[PDB]
């Protein structure tokens, strides 16, 4: 995906004053929840979660 | 006189090289991904131009 299609929807909703994380998914998935859950502590399990 | 963005690699063949760049990359990603906790910050707004 080219990120320009989003990009005008970054700044109405920033201006909405929220607070918001950005994250790309890769193209293999087992690989992104190796890198998940190997560096996930609980906190971040629970941060996850929400 | 604008900030500078990112050109990519349509996909292509291997052995297939000769179109240069004397360009450096977008080398501050990494220099954010530092300052923006050696500034402290948890949550910030950012800008750029129209073009």
């Amino acid at each position: 995906y080219d990120i320009r299609g989003l990009q005008s929807f970054l700044d109405q909703a920033s201006r909405l004053g929220l607070d918001v994380s950005l994250q790309k998914v890769d193209k293999n998935i087992s690989h992104v929840f190796t890198s998940l859950f190997t560096t996930m502590k609980t906190e971040e399990l629970n941060r996850y979660r929400d | 006189g604008s900030p500078r963005t990112a050109c990519h690699l349509n996909p292509s063949p291997d052995g297939e090289a000769y179109t240069l760049a004397s360009r450096p990359p977008v080398r501050l990603n990494d220099v954010m991904l530092r300052l923006v906790t050696e500034l402290r910050w948890q949550k910030f707004v950012m800008f750029y131009d129209s073009e």
